């Protein structure tokens, strides 16, 4: 025999009858999961869990094709996440539509697949053009313009009814990770959940919320003005780096040695008392002893806190992170802290620290979640990624393009109108363009119940006469317009959903042959 | 050419005819050459190599 | 317990056998309801062996499909026993068992015991019979109109092919019962009908015969097909060599005996057919323009059609049994089976007969008849499936025109009865109750499980029911309003009300019977079995 | 969460049983699979389409470009496009070609569909658009006509009518085999100054007797048959008695037997004696009355017995078996004579005329020639086919058996009239279907366009086995019809077909009417009843 290929060589036109076959395979699992009608999706992974959601990137992530073209549909998914956080379903919907159109002409007029390519480069040069035209500017600092904004993504989602709180929630972190260019970003926006609870008691509170309680009980459980101070290094002996290997003669050498073990304790928590602070946060662990006279000062003991959640603390306390503690100086210490207080919650305790409000370093926060389950949290979690991510669009660009699909409708008409006018070869996968943009308000007719035959008709007529911002609505289905409906979306995510569709259908059309079972 | 086929029996030819006539041919390709072969002995008799 | 007796035996008691009661009903209703109305979708019942076939009655649905529950068996057989007696209303029984077991079982699960549901059922099913009697109405068929007769058969076969079809289908139902009719005896046979499967131009290429057609063509290429004036002839007997039967054999004493003993079976040959060909020229002899047709049962002996061939006479064999009664109906001859009497009086007539060659065989056509008792249909189609899916459709369109004769009453369709028979099933006063507060849980279950009919409708349609059912309701009241006999129905066209009597929809009266009855008592059973079992010797 | 709950309908239904119903995606999943068989026959289209070898299960191979005895073989386990595979089959035992036309324009119906139920448009009304567009289409064909035929006797009138069809099989040749066919059915047809009244005709009339070896042009017409079968007894004269009258016997010639079983009795050695020359002279009485009458050839069914044989050779009597019995009927068609079973011995009127009977050996083989010069004949013909490959030979066969059911589909109904070809009529559909679709207002107004759409297939299929560009001649062809002379506008298949445009008229291609009508039916209930269907119910193997 020869190498190890040539199982069964899918070549010539049937390979790229499966590309696209496949391509719209993985629309089809998702067609139901957009509009503000949409269904859940309950996922199995083998693991043991269990995912609750209608996010088209989160749906993706668990599933698992055995099949090359597929799963380069399947990554479009985290290009949308990773870059703004909202639209990832329209990504995935638009693109499958591009693939299955230009499927007639590469099957019997047989276009080569290279023609398609330069038509939809001139396409993608328009569709910006008309997305640049169609969108209206808005202004940053009006609070009643951003807080619906912020919930147009909402409104897709289940906390749709807790809508006015979520909007509050969302618009508060969002300023709060602002730095004032206007660059933020989510690291440090804490996930931290609590099962149970009411939705409408749940806030945002400035700054931190650890898993964790005091060691001693006779420490502070309430301080006015706590005085941070974030230590990274083991506060108790340790052994040390190189062979060591004490030898000992005399008998007052032992008793000794475990002497200067309780004085280098002292040594290094009496230079932490010079400064007397209230609150000591240690990296890694804590010994039972170096503990005790941490109390004879004032301070205040932990268990051991990860990296991450100091590295906020830093930037809330306006700490830093020290490890060398002979070089503590005042400085350098943690203030301006508001209030320190724990709860009871029979899952775990729970420490938390309040700010005083009253540039510098960017401050962070933690998003209190009080959910009905598990699988609630992390639904709602989810929705603030989507919402959040809604907010730093119109910060970085004040543009603001119409939603309801009247955005990619617009493409569909100019790119119709000059499709005419553009008389050659191109024409025919320039026209087919327009035949794929105007199937993501035909996905919301369908999920509404409403016939989209004279919707689109009725679509059209009154797109050129009545106004650019003219779409339907989800609810009723009917045509309203998106002026007086109130509900608008960043032009941003419509940029990457056309440059991403499109992209993704150039890369998926040179696609000549498939062979499988080569090498690992 | 020396042709041995299932059976045991040995046959020697120079005429392609009744080698292609031994060699029971799977292929339908290669089943256009032992046609001609004994269409060509059939109706002639002779050229059925070239 | 069950284990101590038999250990391979199994057993779900009074909360396990009632959910497969109810999920087995309900399972087999959401497979077998979207047939319902003329929206339904079809179904290939696509086999091992590859045969393709089109339809949507639950009978050969279910019949072909072998049930592995054991519940739906219950309800498959149900089915049989309503296409058997009616042919008519399979799909409504299993949606009516489905939504009775479904409405009860709400009710059984807030502890009310299954004994007073079922026998709610039975006063609503006695209340509905005081209620169907005064909703029917009475027609007179005396006059024999083609109007009535043809819109009452085509809501019969909308609701197996489309539109184009059924308006070239639906004269060949109306003309099935032409001559088939007696005032006094009340007798009318819907086996006399003949359907021939055979391979033409196309299914809407079909054509009504006035008389009888077979299947079997001329043997010889010399007797003529055209025939301007034929008898025919009865035969049953079997023209060919018959073994006799006491074993026996020919013993020649030499070689000159060979060819008599050859001679003595062509003597009783020529003993039986010299009577025919003396029946022949009796009636006159010389005379142009009219030919003599056998229709023989048994076989024909090869040899011997060189003697039908000759006087121009055309022989065909192996026919069916049951078109020996057919022959007489149409022709008006008479059966014979020997020859030793004939005469012209027990000969038939025919206008007018005629062969042609499709394929590799020959179908004989007999037509221009004075007085036939019987016709036939020929099922013509483009493929295999569609003769089975034609033939499904006049085997069910057969039956509801011909109720409309064995009895006057019809039922207007298009859920106007259940609709109508909702609001009477709703407050019982003193009419029938029978127990307080236990009785009428039953009623009320009863009214709500009759509306799942037009709602179906409405969901193959592809509108909201709960919408053009609020309209409905409203019609009904608002007519109430007048005191006036105004039956409302269900449009799918537009989604809203109509008169199911004046725009062309109806029902057999025999249909509702047995599917209300057939429904209230598989339902009632089903409630009262707590314990499903298992046994045997494998 | 890691075993789901499996479906608690699985009470209902066995395993084997598929449900693959709409709303699920069967629509999307039929379409798309059937287009790999639509290219099957896609490629096999037109004059320069390629030939499918199938080999069934048994080993039997046939390589032919004709579509529908391809489906034959083929095992299909999708039920959908078995609706397609004996709805071909139709127009194989009826009409007789254009296999491949019904299979393709009921696959692409289908294909050019995709945006009508894609876009959201109902079934139902999808069924009652091309229903009424079929209805339109049957009546603007018959306007269309341009080759009102009457006299349908000639020869150099069927140039018209046989050649387009053998040019589509085997492109290559034309002339011979159409001289081989017109030639056939100018024997088949009798000589009269007005035959009418719709004379008879059947496709058993024409036969097929394929000899290995011999090129193409090497064929001749037989006007008897010619049977691989060796005579017994003596040479013929071959001119002495200048005719000859054969008697076709049913039943065997041999001292005759019964039909119970019985035995030879002897009560005494006299009969013994007697007995030997009892059965001779028993076969000579009845058969020296044959020879009376000069009965110079019989023909017996059954087998003939060797002291039958023996006194037939003496006399000079030409013997044969011609065992099956379809064969033994159309011998005697050419002759003129009747079956005459019993031995017996014959008669003026039921005996035919025979001019003369040859053996010799076509393809190494010796068969009996039944050709006759001068003699009466009616309804019978044969084509004597040499070929290299009994494979090739096969395809000749059909392409023989399609040439005479034309003939079939002519004289059969009244009119049998011509129509533009080579994509002359099917644009001008797309131009009548197209205004249309305008003058109805409605929404099925989609579906009489799309339906439209569906027949751009036959001209671009001719310029994609051609090697040509799809998207310059189809386009530069609409102009030529912009305005006689642009109805005669017509795909071209040639080195200098950069123009796109040859008249019909210079080689006289042409297809039929009632064949076009039928297949266009048959396509449209073909793509009504997979789009009617909605749920498909499998079984177990
Ligand atoms: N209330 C609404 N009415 C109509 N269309 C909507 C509505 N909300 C969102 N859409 C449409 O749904 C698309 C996706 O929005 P969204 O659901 O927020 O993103 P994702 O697809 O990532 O869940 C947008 O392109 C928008 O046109
Ligand atoms: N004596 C000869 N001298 C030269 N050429 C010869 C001679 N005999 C045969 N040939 C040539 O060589 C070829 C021999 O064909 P070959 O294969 O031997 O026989 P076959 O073709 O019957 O199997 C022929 O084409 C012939 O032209
Ligand atoms: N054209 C129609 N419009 C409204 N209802 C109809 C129509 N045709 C049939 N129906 C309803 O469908 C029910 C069943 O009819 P049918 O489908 O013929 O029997 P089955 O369901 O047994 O096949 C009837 O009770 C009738 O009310
Ligand atoms: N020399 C030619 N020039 C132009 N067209 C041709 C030529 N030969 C054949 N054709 C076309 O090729 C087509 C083949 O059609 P075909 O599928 O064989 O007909 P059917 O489907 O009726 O059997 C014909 O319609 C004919 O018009
Ligand atoms: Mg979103
Ligand atoms: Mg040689
Ligand atoms: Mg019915």
């Amino acid at each position: 025999v020869f190498m190890n290929a040539s199982q069964e060589r899918t070549t010539g036109r049937q390979a790229q009858i499966s590309n696209i076959t496949a391509a719209k395979a993985v629309a089809d699992v998702i067609r139901t999961c957009l509009g503000p009608k949409a269904m859940l999706k309950m996922l199995l992974d083998p693991m043991g869990g269990l995912v609750l959601t209608n996010d088209g990137h989160a749906i993706l992530r668990e599933i698992d094709v055995a099949h090359p073209a597929a799963k380069s549909m399947l990554e479009l998914s985290r290009t949308q996440d990773e870059e703004v956080g909202d639209g990832t379903t329209t990504v995935i919907i638009l693109a499958g539509e591009i693939l299955a159109q230009c499927a007639p002409y590469l099957i019997e007029k047989n276009i080569h697949p290279v023609i398609i390519i330069q038509a939809l480069k001139k396409a993608l040069t328009d569709a910006l053009e008309v997305i640049k035209q169609v969108s209206k500017p808005v202004d940053v600092e009006n609070d009643a313009a951003m807080k619906k904004l912020i919930q147009a993504s909402i409104g897709t989602k289940y906390v749709i009814h807790w809508s006015e709180k979520m909007c509050e929630l969302a618009l508060d972190a969002v300023k709060t990770v602002r730095k004032d260019f206007e660059i933020d970003i989510k690291r440090y926006v804490r996930v931290e959940k609590i099962p149970g609870g009411d939705v409408l008691d749940s806030r945002v509170l400035k700054g931190v919320l650890l898993n964790k309680d005091v060691v001693h009980p006779k420490m502070s459980r309430h301080i006015e003005n706590p005085r941070v101070v974030l230590l990274d290094c083991p506060l108790e002996y340790k052994k040390g780096e190189s062979q060591t290997n004490i030898e000992i003669e005399k008998e007052e050498d032992w008793n000794r040695i475990l002497q200067i073990e309780e004085e280098q304790v002292q040594l290094m928590c009496e230079q932490i008392l010079a400064v007397r602070p209230t609150l000591v946060i240690t990296e890694k662990g804590v010994s039972d002893l170096a503990q005790h006279y941490l109390l004879k000062g004032g301070c205040s003991v932990l268990r051991r806190v990860k990296k991450s959640d100091n590295n906020r603390i830093a930037r809330v306390t306006g700490a830093t992170i020290v490890n060398r503690v002979e070089d503590l100086k005042e400085s350098d210490v943690g203030t301006n802290c508001g209030l320190f207080k724990v709860e009871m919650i029979g899952d775990e305790y729970f420490s938390f620290l309040d700010n005083c409000k009253e540039s510098g370093l960017q401050k962070a926060c933690t998003i209190m979640l009080r959910g009905g389950s598990k699988d609630i949290l992390n639904e709602i979690d989810r929705n603030l990624q989507d919402a959040m991510a809604v907010a730093r669009n119109v910060m970085l660009s004040p543009s603001l393009s119409p939603g309801g699909g009247a955005t990619e409708m617009a493409v569909s008409v100019k790119l119709a109108e000059k499709a005419k006018q553009l008389e050659g070869i191109q024409q025919w996968p320039y026209q087919a363009v327009a035949d794929a943009m105007e199937c993501i308000p035909r996905t919301l007719i369908q999920n509404a119940g409403g016939d989209p035959i004279r919707l689109l008709s009725q679509l059209r007529a009154k797109h050129a006469q009545g106004n650019f911002t003219t779409g339907i609505d989800g609810d009723k289905g009917k045509i309203v317009d998106m002026v007086s409906y109130g509900i608008w979306e960043p032009e941003v995510i419509k940029q990457q959903s056309v440059k991403t569709a499109i992209e993704s259908a150039c890369l998926l059309l040179r696609v000549d042959d498939i062979v499988s079972g080569v090498r690992k | 050419i020396l042709i041995v086929t299932s059976n045991q029996k040995t046959t020697i030819s120079n005429d392609g005819a009744t080698i292609l006539k031994l060699l029971d041919v799977v292929h339908p390709a290669a089943k256009t050459l032992v046609d001609i072969s004994r269409a060509q002995d059939a109706e002639v008799g002779d050229g059925t190599t070239s | 317990s069950l284990q101590l007796l038999n250990p391979k035996a199994e057993s779900l008691r009074r909360d396990a056998a009632l959910k497969v009661n109810v999920t087995s009903a309900e399972g087999l209703q959401s497979v077998l309801e979207t047939n319902l109305g003329p929206k339904g979708t079809l179904k290939m019942l696509v086999d091992g062996a590859g045969n393709i076939k089109l339809t949507k009655d639950g009978k050969v649905l279910l019949t072909e499909m072998q049930i592995q529950s054991p519940t739906a068996v219950l309800i498959a057989r149900a089915a049989a026993a309503q296409d058997e007696i009616t042919g008519d209303g399979t799909t409504t029984v299993v949606c009516l068992v489905g939504e009775l077991l479904r409405q009860a079982h709400r009710f059984i699960q807030e502890g009310v015991h299954p004994r007073i549901i079922t026998d709610g059922f039975e006063i609503a099913r006695k209340e509905s019979m005081k209620f169907l009697d005064e909703f029917k109405i009475s027609k007179t068929n005396l006059s024999n109109d083609r109007e009535f007769l043809l819109q009452v058969a085509r809501s019969s076969l909308l609701t197996k092919v489309d539109a184009d079809l059924t308006e070239v289908l639906t004269p060949i139902v109306t003309d099935a019962v032409l001559s088939v009719y007696d005032a006094q005896a009340d007798n009318l046979d819907l086996h006399m009908v003949e359907i021939m499967q055979m391979q033409h131009l196309s299914p809407k290429d079909t054509t009504f015969i006035k008389g009888l057609v077979l299947d079997h063509g001329g043997r010889h290429p010399d007797m003529p097909t055209r025939v301007k004036n034929a008898y025919v002839l009865i035969l049953n007997v079997s023209l060919e060599y018959e073994k006799t039967e006491v074993n026996s054999g020919f013993f020649y004493s030499s070689a000159d005996q060979r060819d008599k003993l050859a001679a003595s079976e062509r003597k009783f040959v020529d003993a039986k057919l010299k009577k025919i060909i003396d029946l022949k020229n009796e009636v006159c002899g010389m005379d142009p323009d009219k030919g003599f047709v056998i229709i023989n049962q048994k076989g024909i002996d090869p040899m011997s059609l060189d003697v039908f061939a000759k006087h121009n006479i055309l022989a065909l064999r192996r026919a069916k049994r049951r078109n020996m009664e057919r022959l007489q109906l149409v022709t008006g001859g008479e059966a014979q089976n020997s020859v030793e009497d004939l005469s012209p009086q027990i000969l038939g007539f025919s206008g007018l007969v005629y062969q042609e060659t499709i394929g590799e065989e020959k179908f004989t056509y007999v037509t221009e008849n004075t007085d036939p008792k019987s016709c036939t249909i020929l099922i013509k189609g483009s493929t295999h499936y569609a003769l089975a899916q034609t033939k499904d459709a006049v085997r069910d369109g057969l039956r509801a025109v011909a109720n409309v004769l064995k009895d006057k009453n019809i039922i207007p369709g298009a859920g106007a009865f259940y609709i109508a028979l909702s609001r009477y099933l709703r407050s019982a006063n003193m009419n029938k109750l029978g127990a307080k507060g236990k009785t009428k849980t039953g009623i009320e279950a009863f009214a709500e499980a009759l509306l799942v009919i037009p709602k179906t409708l409405v969901k193959n349609s592809g509108f909201d029911p709960l919408d053009v059912l609020a309209m409905v309701e409203d019609e009904l009241d608002d007519a109430q309003d007048s005191d006036e006999t105004r039956y409302v129905g269900v449009d799918l066209n537009i989604g809203d009300s109509c008169d199911p009597t004046i725009e062309g929809i109806w029902d057999s009266y025999r249909v509702l019977r047995n599917a209300i009855t057939g429904a209230t008592g598989i339902a009632s059973n089903l409630l009262l079995c707590d314990e499903l079992l298992r046994a045997g010797r494998s | 969460s890691l075993r789901l709950p499996q479906n608690p309908n699985a009470g209902l239904f066995k395993q084997g049983y598929n449900s693959y119903s709409n709303a699920d995606g069967q629509i999307i999943k039929s379409i798309a699979a059937i287009r790999e068989l639509h290219q099957m026959c896609l490629t096999s289209m037109g004059p320069c389409g390629r030939n499918k070898i199938i080999v069934n299960h048994l080993g039997k191979i046939i390589i032919t470009n004709d579509a529908a005895t391809m489906l034959r073989e083929l095992d299909i386990v999708h039920p959908a496009v078995k609706v397609l595979v004996m709805a071909t089959e139709q127009q194989k035992i009826d009409m007789g070609d254009g296999t491949n036309l019904v299979m393709i324009l009921a696959g692409e119906l289908l294909n050019v569909s995709e945006k009508l139920i894609s876009m959201g448009l109902s079934a139902v009304e999808i069924i009652q658009g091309y229903n009424m567009a079929r209805k339109f289409t049957l009546k603007e064909l018959d306007e269309m006509v341009v080759g009102e035929i009457t006299d349908k006797n000639d020869k150099n009138e069927l140039l018209k009518m046989i050649k387009p069809v053998i040019s589509s099989k085997k492109y290559g040749s034309e002339d011979i085999l159409s001289e081989l066919v017109s030639e056939a059915v100018s024997h088949v047809l009798p000589v009269a100054q007005q035959a009418g009244e719709i004379p008879y005709f059947n496709v058993d009339s024409i036969r097929v007797v394929k000899i290995m070896g011999g090129s193409l042009s090497n064929s001749t017409v037989i006007k008897g048959m010619v049977f691989n079968r060796e005579p017994e007894g003596h040479v013929k004269s071959l001119s002495e008695d200048k005719k000859h009258k054969v008697a076709v016997f049913t039943c065997p010639l041999d001292i005759a037997n019964t039909e119970t079983k019985g035995t030879v009795l002897l009560h005494n050695a006299q009969e013994m004696l007697d007995f030997s020359k009892g059965e001779e002279k028993q076969i000579d009485a009845m058969m020296k009355e044959i020879a009376d009458m000069g009965v110079e050839c019989i023909v017996a069914g059954a087998g003939v017995g060797e002291l039958a044989l023996h006194y037939l050779n003496r006399y000079g009597i030409l013997v044969l078996k011609v065992p099956s019995k379809f064969e033994l009927r159309r011998l005697c068609r050419v002759c003129g004579a009747t079956p005459l079973p019993r031995l017996g011995a014959p008669t003026p009127e039921e005996l035919g005329l025979v001019e003369t009977v040859k053996t010799m050996e076509i393809g190494g083989d010796r068969v009996t020639v039944f050709k006759q010069e001068q003699g009466e004949i009616s309804r019978t013909s044969t084509i004597i086919l040499r070929g290299a490959t009994q494979n090739n030979l096969d395809d000749i066969e059909r392409a023989i058996d399609d040439g005479v059911a034309a003939v079939k589909g002519l004289m059969k109904p009244s009119g049998g009239k011509l129509l533009p070809g080579a994509g002359a009529t099917e644009i001008e559909l797309i131009s009548r279907i197209t205004k249309y679709g305008e003058r109805t207002p409605g929404l099925l107004q989609l579906a009489i366009k799309q339906f439209a759409v569906a027949f751009e297939v036959v001209p671009r299929t001719l310029a994609e086995t051609a090697g040509l560009d799809v998207n310059e001649v189809l386009p530069n062809l609409y102009a030529a019809h912009n305005v006689t002379d642009h109805l005669y506008k017509g795909v071209d298949i040639d080195g200098e077909s950069d123009e796109g445009v040859k008249d019909i008229r210079e080689e006289n291609i042409y297809d039929m009417l009632a064949t076009k009508k039928f297949a266009i039916n048959v396509a449209t209930e073909a793509a009504t009843t997979v789009l009617s269907i909605d749920q498909i119910i499998m079984a177990k193997k």
